[PDB]
RNA sequence: GGCCAUGGAAGUCGGAAUCCGCUAAGGAGUGUGUAACAACUCACCGGCCGAAUGAACUAGCCCUGAAAAUGGAUGGCGCUCA
């Protein structure tokens, strides 16, 4: 369960640069704990600063804009798999770009293994055009009048046994 | 080595060959099948002497 | 690359053609073999051209130039099946005594 | 990717009604009835009109979107066995030994019977199927007709009188005898 | 002897086919892998050799 | 029926070659067939339908690779949208 935050951090001033550009991220955390220390991740994979000779300005939860309106997201990623490093992109159904995110951690353990530790995630975007939808198993859901049944629908019981034959109309 | 300015005679004396465009596509016919045997051919193989007049190289716009 | 200069030429020579001679009639055969069709054009060495090549191209690559020489139009709508065409310009019976003149049969 | 919905596109002709309750295909066309049972298949089934039915997968992976368009060919099958029947001829191949093929009966069950096969002593026999013509070539010499409404049963008894016909110990290469199915066409040419 | 007619319907059953190199199995001629699971449906195939 | 080999080899036994001409189409030929041609089949270009298609690579699970001796061990039962 993640939330987005905006994480802004800075090297620290000397008499030399007494005002170091203002660098801004956005973390997909669970906490504002791993929000500031995912921080740092990645300005030491970019920038020559440290936790120890910079500072955390500000960290910020980043609300979802219209977290009604139904979107399709397009994320692109940098895994580490068992032999290499790979770059992929995939596309998610959903609400939130928070709840995108958590798809995503969710399929990448599922089909290539890859941990929370393994993943980068390069950039997150809404895809306001229908043509802008690369992959096939979200463009099935774009097409006008969707309409499908659910069969075999299997219901859950309360009780061990059940006096009349068991059905999965719906 | 030929043509021993006979080439065309022999294009036309074969002259019932190619069905190409103007009398001087039947010289092109022998000159690329003769290129199969191998000899004096001006110095040396045809498929090159050939290619010279191909695209243009003296003159042989024989009517 | 080579496919689409071909086509150029395709279309080079489709146009150089076109305005040289002029009007041409139905044109459609099947069944003729390679020595066939060099049988006429061995006859019509200069009073006719067997301008040669497909259906598909022809049409569109007229179509869209429908502006320097429209007056076609419909008459695009001609063109079915296996259909050549022989450029010259003649006369309605001068033209079938040298064209229509082999033909081969079969049960 | 579980497709969300793949569809196929049954044609019924003039003459001939399609009935299907409960995935239970039931053909009826002017040269009969035949009936089909698909309940180890999930599928589902749209009268369009009298003339069309769709064939519907929901929700399939790739091998239950597969099963579909072979349940479609299954049902084209049946329609055109009840419109136009099933005729396959076979073709008597020997270098030496003629194979003496007969239709017999015995213990009232009709029975292709073949002998001399390569020589043999033995006297092979295959039962003829159930809705199964046999019928020996008057036309053509060494062929024999098999007819029926059910593809499926012309195509096996064909492939069982084959089959019976296998050479062994030899180079198959060399030694081409047997009986082959030659043709395989309709009743209705 | 047998007609030439007759020879070629023959051998499409005996002789036109696939040889799998591992396990050797009888495949279609077209065939791009091994129908068998014991090989791994390997696509080291070769044409069936023919009488010469 | 290209040259030379060859009893014969004409594309389809074998060697230098791998060209040209017409073509939108065609290789001195991808096969079956001949003692040899012929024959048909393909290479490529046509007509037809009409919206997608081909190739290489990466890594997840599964399979092949995977052979030992008393009967037997994910601890056992058993488990397959687990
Ligand atoms: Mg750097
Ligand atoms: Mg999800
Ligand atoms: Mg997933
Ligand atoms: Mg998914
Ligand atoms: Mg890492
Ligand atoms: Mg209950
Ligand atoms: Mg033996
Ligand atoms: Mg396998
Ligand atoms: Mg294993
Ligand atoms: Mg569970
Ligand atoms: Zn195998």
């Amino acid at each position: 369960r993640l939330n987005e935050y905006q994480v802004i951090g800075r090297n620290l001033p000397t008499e030399s640069v007494p005002e170091p550009k203002l660098f801004r991220m956005r973390i997909f955390a669970p906490n504002t704990v791993v929000a500031k220390s995912r921080y740092w991740y990645f300005l030491q994979k970019l920038h020559k600063v440290k936790k120890a000779s910079g500072e955390i300005v500000s960290v910020n939860i980043i609300s979802e804009a219209k977290p009604t309106k139904v979107k399709t997201f397009g994320i692109w990623l940098r895994y580490e798999s068992r032999s290499g490093i790979h770059n992929m992109y995939k596309e998610y159904r959903d609400v939130t770009r928070v709840g995108a995110v958590e798809t995503m951690y969710q399929d990448l353990a599922a089909r290539h293994r890859a941990r929370f530790r393994s993943i980068h995630i390069l950039k997150v975007v809404e895809l306001e055009k229908t043509d802008d939808v690369k992959r096939q198993y979200v463009k099935q859901f774009l097409t006008k009048d969707l309409k499908f049944p659910l069969p075999h629908r299997v219901q859950k019981s309360k009780k061990l046994f059940q006096a009349t034959a068991p059905t999965t109309f719906y | 080595n030929i043509p021993l300015d006979e080439i065309f005679e022999i294009a036309r004396k074969m002259q019932h060959k190619s069905f190409g465009k103007n009398l001087a596509s039947v010289s092109k016919e022998i000159l690329g099948t003769a290129q199969s045997v191998g000899c004096r051919v001006d110095g040396k193989n045809p498929h090159d002497i050939i290619d010279a007049i191909n695209a243009g190289e003296i003159d042989v716009p024989e009517n | 690359g080579g496919a689409r200069e071909k086509k150029v030429q395709y279309f080079s020579k489709l146009r150089e053609l076109l305005e040289e001679y002029k009007s041409i009639f139905v044109v459609g055969v099947d069944n003729v073999s390679s020595q066939q069709m060099h049988e006429i054009r061995k006859a019509l060495r200069g009073d006719a051209v067997v301008l040669m090549g497909k259906n598909t191209m022809v049409r569109r690559a007229i179509r869209g130039f429908l502006s320097e020489l429209p007056e076609f139009e419909k008459l695009l709508p001609f063109i079915k099946g296996n259909v050549g065409f022989i450029f010259t310009n003649g006369d309605l019976k001068s033209i079938r005594d040298i064209v229509v003149s082999n033909v081969v049969a079969a049960p | 990717m579980k497709y969300i919905q793949t569809d196929q596109i049954l044609d019924i002709p003039e003459g001939v009604t399609v009935d299907i309750k409960a995935r239970v295909v039931k053909v009826t066309g002017p040269r009969g009835e035949l009936t089909k049972d698909l309940k180890h298949i999930d599928v589902t089934f749209n009268k369009i009109n009298n003339r069309a039915i769709k064939i519907t997968v929901h929700n399939g992976d790739r091998k239950h979107v597969a099963a579909l368009r072979t349940v479609k060919s299954l049902i084209a099958n049946l329609i055109t066995g009840v419109t136009k029947g099933y005729k396959y001829k076979m073709r008597f191949v020997y270098a030496h030994f003629p194979i003496n093929v007969n239709i017999i009966k015995k213990d009232g069950q009709d029975y292709v019977e073949i002998r001399n096969f390569l020589g043999e002593k033995r006297v092979r026999e295959v039962k003829i199927h159930e809705g199964v013509t046999m019928e020996i070539s008057s036309t053509q010499k060494d062929e024999l007709i098999v007819s029926g409404n059910s593809l499926e049963a012309v195509s096996q008894n064909a492939a069982d009188i084959q089959q019976i016909c296998r050479v062994r110990n030899k180079d198959i290469r060399k030694f081409l005898d047997g009986i082959y199915v030659s043709e395989r066409g309709t009743i209705v040419e | 002897m047998i007609e030439p007619s007759l020879k070629a319907l023959a051998s499409k059953y005996n002789c036109e086919k696939s040889i799998c190199r591992k396990c050797y199995a009888r495949l279609p001629p077209r065939a791009t892998n091994c129908r068998k699971r014991k090989c791994g449906h390997t696509n080291q195939l070769r044409p069936k050799k023919k009488l010469k």
